[PDB]
């Protein structure tokens, strides 16, 4: 059987994870991790979004392109400063 | 009807539940670390057990000197002299 569809998984955090001892409950580690995984991939998406907004902004802009679309450039700027898995600064979630 | 129309469902019967997945591989995991937890246990016992002698199959003989002591050969002096009345 399938859904054939959108995969739909739940966005609650999963419960009985306590982070100053996570290796306690096994059971509930994968769920965590994958939870995890798939906030920072929505995170990667969100930037991935605001730099497609800025694509579409520098063809639209002109040759003035700072004057109305300076909001956008710290939007996205913001979102790239806590990627994923990237540079030095790793963020903490 | 058109190819595409029977390859679709036919790959989507192909594929399987993800849902019984997921509970299958949480149900795994938790009985592998249950079984995990008890075969420490058991690697645990000594080779030699608190009991041991207290086993009744590690005694052999209190239960059968007892019917061999009336045997020639193996009484104490005083107990034919006095046994003739």
């Amino acid at each position: 059987g399938r859904k054939k569809g959108l995969p739909e998984f739940e966005e609650s955090a999963p419960d009985g994870f306590d982070p100053e001892n996570p290796y306690k409950d096994p059971v509930a580690m994968v769920e965590m991790r994958e939870h995890i995984v798939r906030e920072k991939w929505i995170q990667i998406e969100k930037a991935k979004i605001l730099r497609e907004k800025v694509k579409w902004c520098y063809r639209v802009e002109g040759v003035n392109h700072y004057q109305k679309c300076r909001h956008l450039v710290q939007q996205y700027l913001d979102s790239t400063r806590g990627v994923g898995w990237g540079k030095d600064h790793r963020p903490i979630s | 009807g058109f190819i595409m129309e029977f390859a679709e469902n036919l790959v989507l019967r192909l594929m399987e539940n993800p849902e019984e997945r997921d509970r299958k591989a949480r149900e795994h995991i938790y009985e592998m670390h249950e079984r995990c937890k008890k075969i420490k246990e058991m690697w645990a016992l000594p080779i030699r057990p608190y009991g041991f002698w207290t086993f009744e199959r590690h005694n052999a003989q209190l239960r059968w000197d007892p019917q061999i002591s009336q045997v020639a050969g193996r009484r104490d002096p005083y107990d034919d002299l006095l046994e003739d009345n």
